[PDB]
């Protein structure tokens, strides 16, 4: 917890060595997964080969680079965006982003977060008793009180893809049950013998 | 009680108290706003509400004739007289309910209404009904003196 390092140029050194050792390099994106599901994920690679560490620590992708003949300067645009690791294994591109992509853990959404797909609600009974069903109203989902239950009138889209999820909609959202997204790994990039993959 | 004269009997019943039973019949007491008691307010509002012209509405059997009235904002307005004499229809037309024979009355208002003699004729049960109408007027503690506590 004190002052000693923390360390500056010995864990790039160690990072130096990870990019060099392994074959298959990518960019992946933790911010959503939870870390029951982080960990888990982590858990599956970890046998198969290995993630670690940066900051901007981590750009220095460079260093390596330096070290060998491969990219600088080169890449596209260094595509590293919030939230950012490094995984290196033996395992080719492909499979990787099919063990990853795939496999997610569940997870409801969250207020102020952009939905990443269209979201919907079922029409039926919420099975819930009388009581502030205006909250529902508000956000545009209707809803009416029928056999002295409140119950959803109609299936509709309270929020796009690419459109922000408001506070009030996301936890009238969470008290029905509704949930739906796929956490885990958000794969940015690859790395293969001289070749840049995007998403 | 025991029995009581004309005067004395209707005296007693007014206070809300007899003595030798010793029970107060009535939590409250019964009193009339003074009209010195009432708030004192420049009453306009909208400067005054809407008004009617001269109406008429004529059954063919009955016929019932209205005098060109005001109306203004925060007010109240008793309606008296004998059954019979259109008291009902005026108020069916101001709802818009009915049609006149003469005059008109377009308002751009929302009106609530509540008719005179209650049979009913809507399926569903009390609760349902009344909170179809509002909720929240329900959860009020002005409605729970007067409607929920009392009946029960």
């Amino acid at each position: 917890m004190g002052g000693i390092r923390e360390k500056k140029a010995e864990y790039f050194a160690k990072l130096r060595e990870y990019l060099e050792e392994y074959k298959s390099l990518f960019v992946v994106g933790v911010d959503n997964v939870s870390s029951q599901q982080m960990h888990e994920v982590r858990k599956e690679l970890r046998g198969r080969a290995v993630v670690l560490m940066g900051k901007n620590t981590m750009v220095r992708r460079a260093i390596r680079g330096f070290l060998s003949d491969l990219p600088d300067f080169e890449k596209l645009l260094p595509f590293v965006k919030g939230n950012v690791g490094f995984v290196f294994t033996n395992e080719p591109l492909t499979e990787i982003k099919n063990v990853i992509v795939s496999n997610r853990v569940a997870a409801p959404a969250r207020a102020g977060a952009v939905a990443p797909e269209d979201i919907w609600v079922r029409a039926v009974n919420t099975g819930m008793e009388p009581g502030k069903t205006s909250f529902f109203q508000a956000l545009g989902v209707p809803t009416k009180i029928a056999r002295g239950t409140i119950e959803i009138v109609s299936d509709v889209k309270v929020v796009d893809a690419g459109n922000k999820v408001g506070q009030s909609e996301a936890s009238l959202l969470n008290l029905l049950n509704i949930s739906p997204f796929t956490f885990g790994l958000t794969v940015v990039q690859v790395y293969d013998n001289g070749q840049v993959f995007p998403s | 009680t025991l029995p009581a004269s004309v005067r004395e009997g209707i005296n007693i019943f007014l206070d809300g108290h007899i003595p030798a039973e010793n029970l107060r019949f009535r939590t409250e007491a019964l009193q009339f706003r003074i009209a010195d008691a009432t708030e004192d307010l420049q009453n306009d509002s909208a400067s005054r509400a809407f008004s009617y012209p001269s109406l008429k509405k004529t059954q063919g059997d009955f016929v019932l004739n209205v005098e060109e009235g005001e109306f203004s904002d925060s007010e109240i307005l008793v309606m008296m007289g004998e059954n019979g004499t259109g008291k009902t229809t005026l108020i069916k037309l101001l709802a818009g309910a009915l049609k006149p024979d003469e005059g008109q009355d377009i308002p751009k208002l929302n009106v609530s209404m509540k008719p005179q003699k209650i049979a009913p004729k809507f399926p569903g049960t009390v609760r349902q009904l009344f909170f179809k109408k509002i909720r929240g007027q329900f959860l009020n503690p002005q409605f729970q003196t007067d409607v929920v506590k009392p009946l029960r």
